[PDB]
């Protein structure tokens, strides 16, 4: 249709198996909150995250692609196991949801036409694909030890016709290996046959290597004692017979486990190698598709490749790279001649590295996002960037990448992160921009902050985005972190948007002024159109503190009087499209309005009301001066009402029309200009639907509903249109409670 | 070896008695409504624990993990760690923040990654770096039946209450927010739930003179209402932005000279009974911040030297252990009545060298109290801690052999129950005990 998804900014979770990768097509699917995000790391553009997948009502824990098929199995903390399938080429849909186990899922693995589920009460299950449909029936479940054994990770492979081997691990110092034979209906002879000792702490990760030599392959067993012990599994007629009268002093640690599966397939499992190091706990393990390397990720932000070198025999660290937190998951793939190194940290951001022939590694443009909820959105006053703040102590800067390092327009413009202005520890409730160089923010704190844009960002916003900044010899450079306090201190030739380590420390903005006055934590704020007065309101439940405080942005002090109207806590402030009026929208189901003195900056209560809506009211926005003195108000009672200044009896505003929706509407916006004597209004409600309307004097018109595949998955926090118009397209800024920040385009003549 | 003490601080917040009183405590420094930058309540930001918290930005998974592995870069070789929470009024925080806080305290030892409080403690039970207890400090109006069983789910075993005065006028005039007859009633429901109750006391408060301090602490151990298992002596320090700073400014409050204060605490330790311990004699505040009050930071040894030439030996259970070899030991017990129940204090002692080997607490469950479901279907007796220092090995199994024989015969009980922490739940499973909720009990 007309709308097009442009930018998805979602941040990964902190589990050790959030991610997998498809083999033929190269798509990275990582769990991120309640959704399952999809990302393509190889393309001439970068494009960021292109799609998310809905359905879970808790955070996603395990994501695994079924090898050599069109499926994908997922797991979460809502006790459910969902199965996905490709529909055309790069999108998926659920076809089965498991309603079992009554507990969360902690481990997961996959084979062709067979998966395996581990859950947090000591139960290890096996699911099997049947004929004639894509349905997974239950085959067998068991328990190692009832009250004492709790799983962490699972893997399984095949030997030669139908016989499989599964490797259980968790919560103790040993590794459990089972076996089961397949059949036409289900499985049978499922029992535990091995018990692998050697470790000192828990076993966090273990994986099988592919069977390169027929009848001989390896086994990695990483653990929480910083060690990465290996194993080696052989086959029939290659057992390395021992214990004969000419014995070899077998060194009972290498005691060469041995069992039978049924009668005709018997194996031998011995100890191979043992590696120290890693400086801390290790998270994830990966093998290679063809060669004989091994990837390991640790909990001290490190990532190193292990390789058996010649003329020594023993394992040695060949390629090590990485520059607190930790790396949780990691992946490998080769594209044409080189292989890529990608991983994630505690900020929900994907680091990426390229190298040639395992010698020279260099950076590569990765994607990022938030880890907790997104609260507020503020576009630039010229409209080429927007400041998306979140609930995880961060604030972002999202902007397009149009001009490259040379200066040519790229044939597709993509969205990335350029700056991360503040890292200081609060929940960052609200934010609003004043200029292209200054903005005013505020979190759960009794004061407000004010930051200035630095020169190191002004150089690259002018280069890569292509926007003009004049009078640049004044604002300072950028600092790193507040170490002697909490306020930010003062403190080229790039060819790309920056990497993650520059975003963490080398791109914060200096603070110019810290202004006092409220005494409680801030809810919302808004600034006048003439950039002269800032207004704010704090959280309370009392009439004594429900006061709008107005600060002049020159001397950063208070304006003398108070504004004592509301009772509980004000949820929305906006000035008009001129500077004449000022409405307030509160949690006490009523609104107020305040007019300006225009020479003393004093306010007076003029137009009040006491029962506009049934339930409480959330959001409000004004209409342009080409349309009239009009503002709209949404509310918890699943309705939205548009009101106009008319004065036949007296000077007051009265409602014109309304709609009733299905759920409670939480965010509304009006585009700053009109299209052929019609204004554009977009609404958003409490579980992820976004409607956009056209309105003309008491008559609405449902243009279209956004499709369910590209909408947010939780409640809408804000909606703001962009001021700029490029290529005949508009821009909407969407922020929701599914950890995501979205930007939609809309062409409409 | 020993026990590793890892101290964490929660989010900087406001006490909950600022609303209906109008302000916080008179002597309390710091907090959000102060001039110290980004500091927790009752702290200044210049403490070695409070400087690790600000650099961590109060993230519980990263604050605890940086502290644990720091102590094994020095080389303490830790395998038994006991958490303690401090700062603010942790149980006044919202419910969806408190449970997620405690979950990531357990994940820094086990390695499990999840958010369910009912499942994180099960993974933490078979941990190898194990937690022997969590100390959570609170106010006496936050120990109701709704809050005491939330601490049982969290893994808490010891809790600390700021009493700080036994007079009614002092708890009113310092804007403390409760009554002293209310804290002696919530001690009874806490000790019958199975907690090690430790209280805080503060000498040199306003309007309590020199002589009233010594009958304050004589009453504290003679009255069967209080008789707790621990104390933290916290003498009053005047800080910059506090409420009593203006009383120091206008000349309406003056402090003790540092010759009468060390004489006072040389008499307070003389009355300490052998079943309680003195954790602190003063708190870690850097002396450039303090204006009046305690001069130096060596009040512990100056108090032990002042009672050397008085003939009186401090018989404290923090002082009377190995830190000198026993070569022999006797078995004695002590019996006292504390706030509704019959407490007993079994220990292994040497009366000559005055040194302790092990100790144990046990309580008959009363009838006016004990709301818990597991302690109502029959008459039960509660063992509250076991604490053995360091053949010198079988002192644990002797104290459990004797506390069980004394429960069937002299208490007349049908079930004995332990309040063991999560990491030490497996030491009792070998001795025939079985888990039922927070407790590790057994039918007699
Ligand atoms: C949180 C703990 O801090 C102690 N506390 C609070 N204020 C002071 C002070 N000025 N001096 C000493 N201790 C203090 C309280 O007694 C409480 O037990
Ligand atoms: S004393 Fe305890 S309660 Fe009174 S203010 Fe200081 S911290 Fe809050």
């Amino acid at each position: 249709e007309c709308i097009t998804p442009e930018a998805i900014f979602i941040g990964a979770n902190k589990q050790t198996q959030v991610s997998d990768i498809h083999k033929v097509k190269k798509i990275v699917a990582f769990g991120a909150g309640k959704t399952i995000a999809l990302w393509d790391p190889i393309e001439p553009n970068n494009k960021g995250v292109y799609a998310t997948l809905k359905g879970h009502e808790a955070e996603v824990t395990c994501v695994r692609f079924v090898p050599d098929s069109d499926f994908m199995v997922s797991a979460s903390e809502d006790h459910h196991v969902k199965i996905w399938k490709f529909t055309d080429y790069s999108h998926l849909q659920c076809i089965q949801t498991i309603q079992h186990y009554s507990k969360t899922i902690v481990a997961l693995s996959a084979l062709p036409s067979l998966i395996s589920v581990g859950c947090a009460d000591g139960t290890i299950s096996i699911w099997r694909q049947n004929i004639q449909n894509d349905e997974f029936g239950l085959a067998h479940e068991f328990t190692i030890k009832k009250g004492f054994f709790y799983p962490l990770c699972l893997s399984l492979s095949k030997v030669e016709e139908k016989k499989y081997l599964l490797a259980i691990g968790g919560t103790n110092v040993n590794v459990f290996i089972a076996s089961f034979i397949l059949s036409d209906s289900g499985i049978e002879k499922c029992r535990v046959v091995a018990e692998l000792e050697g470790h000192e702490d828990w076993v966090k990760s273990l994986a099988f290597r592919h069977q390169e030599t027929p009848g001989d392959y390896l086994l990695c067993s990483g653990s929480q004692d910083r060690y990465i012990r290996l194993w080696r599994i052989r086959i029939n007629d290659l057992i390395d017979d021992s214990e004969e009268d000419s014995k070899k002093l077998t060194l009972l640690s290498n005691k060469q486990y041995k069992f039978q599966i049924d009668d005709e397939l018997r194996v031998g499992i011995n100890f191979e190698a043992l590696i120290m190091g890693h400086d801390d706990w290790i998270s994830s393990l990966q093998w290679h598709e063809s060669r004989l390397q091994l990837l390991a990720a640790t909990a001290d932000t490190s990532l190193m490749v292990w390789e058996p070198d010649e003329t020594s025999g023993i394992w040695v660290c060949s390629l090590r790279l990485g520059e607190s937190g930790g790396f949780w998951s990691c992946l490998w793939f080769t594209h044409e001649r080189m292989d890529f190194f990608l991983t994630n940290g505690k900020t929900g951001s994907w680091r990426m590295w390229a190298t040639k022939d395992n010698i020279i590694c260099d950076q590569r443009l990765g994607i990022s996002g938030a880890t907790k909820d997104v609260t507020d959105i503020a576009w630039s006053p010229s409209g080429e960037y927007l400041l998306a703040t979140s609930l995880d102590q961060t604030t972002r800067l999202f902007a397009p990448w149009i001009y490259d390092a040379s200066g040519r327009k790229r044939e597709i413009a993509t969205w990335h992160e350029f700056s991360r202005p503040q890292i200081h520890g609060y929940d960052m409730i609200c934010v609003e921009t004043v200029t292209d160089t200054r903005f005013v923010s505020g979190g759960d704190e009794k004061i407000l902050r004010s930051f200035d844009l630095p020169k190191g960002v002004a150089g690259m916003l002018q280069k890569f985005v292509g926007i003009q900044f004049e009078e640049k010899s004044e604002m300072p450079d950028s600092a790193t972190v507040p170490v002697l306090g909490l306020s930010n201190k003062a403190g080229s030739l790039l060819e790309c948007p920056p990497m993650e380590d520059q975003l963490q420390r080398h791109l914060l903005w200096p603070e110019v002024e810290k202004l006092y006055g409220h005494g409680f934590e801030i809810t919302c704020l808004d600034i006048s159109p003439d950039q002269k007065l800032i207004a704010s309101a704090c959280r309370s439940n009392n009439v004594q503190n429900a006061v709008i405080r107005i600060f002049s942005t020159e001397n950063w002090l208070e304006i003398k009087p108070a504004l004592p109207f509301h009772s509980l806590t004000i949820t929305r402030l906006k000035f008009s499209k001129d500077g004449k009026f000022l409405l307030s929208v509160c949690r006490d189901r009523k609104w107020a309005l305040w007019e300006r003195n225009m020479e003393d900056n004093t306010f007076e209560l003029r137009f009040k009301n006491e029962k506009p809506h049934t339930r409480i009211i959330w959001d409000a926005d004004w209409a342009p001066l080409e349309f009239g003195n009009v503002f709209v108000t949404a509310s918890r009672d699943k309705t939205v009402k548009v009101w106009r200044h008319q004065k036949e009896p007296a000077d007051d505003y009265v409602l014109e029309a309304s709609i009733k929706h299905t759920k409670a509407v939480t965010a509304i916006s009006i585009h700053d200009s009109m299209i052929r004597e019609k204004i554009l209004i977009s609404v958003g409600l409490e579980n992820g639907e976004i409607y956009l309307y056209s309105y003309t004097l008491g008559k609405f018109e449902l243009i279209t509903q956004l499709n369910e595949d590209i909408t947010p998955a939780d409640k809408i926090t804000r909606l703001r249109w962009s001021h700029l118009k490029r290529n005949g397209k508009l821009f909407l800024g969407v922020g929701s409670s599914d950890l995501s920040t979205r930007i939609y385009s809309l062409a409409y003549e | 070896s020993g026990i590793a003490v890892v101290a964490v601080m929660c989010k900087p917040h406001r006490c909950p008695h600022i609303a209906y009183t109008g302000n916080i405590c008179v002597y309390c420094p710091g907090g959000p409504d102060s001039d110290f930058e980004y500091s927790t309540q009752s702290y200044t930001g210049y403490e070695p624990t409070s400087m690790r918290a600000i650099r961590a930005r109060y993230d519980p998974y990263e604050q605890a993990r940086g502290r644990v592995e720091q102590l094994k870069q020095l080389g303490h070789s830790i395998d038994k760690v006991e958490y303690v929470l401090m700062g603010g009024t942790f149980m006044s925080l919202p419910k969806e923040y408190r449970e997620d806080f405690i979950v990531k305290l357990h994940n820094a030892l086990s390695g499990f990654n999840g958010n369910d409080i009912d499942e994180a403690i099960l993974y933490s039970q078979q941990s190898l770096t194990k937690c022997v207890g969590i100390t959570i400090e609170t106010r006496p109006d936050y120990c109701t039946q709704t809050h005491l069983d939330d601490m049982l789910k969290y893994g808490c075993t010891r809790l600390e209450i700021g009493v700080q005065s036994l007079y009614e006028d002092v708890a009113r005039d310092t804007n403390r927010g409760h009554t002293v007859r209310s804290v002696c009633e919530t001690f009874a429901v806490s000790k019958d739930a199975g907690y090690k109750v430790v209280s805080h006391m503060m000498p040199d408060l306003p309007n309590v003179g020199m002589e009233r301090d010594i009958e304050q602490f004589k009453e504290y151990f003679e009255n069967p209402d209080f008789r707790t298992d621990g104390l933290k002596i916290y003498p009053t320090l005047v800080i910059r932005g506090t409420g009593l700073y203006e009383l120091w400014k206008t000349g309406r409050y003056k402090s003790y000279s540092a010759n009468a204060l060390v004489d006072l605490v040389a008499r307070i330790l003389a009355l300490v009974p052998p079943w309680t311990r003195i954790y602190r004699v003063q708190r870690d505040i850097p002396m450039p911040l303090v204006t009046s009050g305690v001069d130096n930071g060596n009040l512990r040894e100056l108090a032990l030297a002042r009672m050397k030439d008085l003939g009186t030996t401090c018989r404290d259970v923090r002082t009377r252990e190995v830190g000198v070899q026993p070569d022999q030991v006797e078995l004695i017990r002590r019996d006292y009545y504390a706030n509704g129940g019959w407490e007993t204090f079994l220990s292994y002692e040497d009366p000559k060298k005055d040194i302790l080997i092990g100790l144990l607490r046990l309580r008959k469950a009363s009838k006016k109290y004990t709301y818990r479901k597991e302690f109502t279907s029959q008459r039960t007796s509660i063992v509250r801690e076991l604490h053995v220092y360091g053949q010198h090995q079988g002192f644990g199994t002797l104290l459990m052999e004797e506390a069980e024989r004394i429960a069937k015969e002299e208490h007349g009980s049908e079930k004995i129950s332990v309040i063991s922490g999560v990491g030490v739940r497996n030491y009792y499973g070998k001795l025939g005990y079985e888990l039922d909720g927070p407790y590790m009990s057994k039918r007699i």
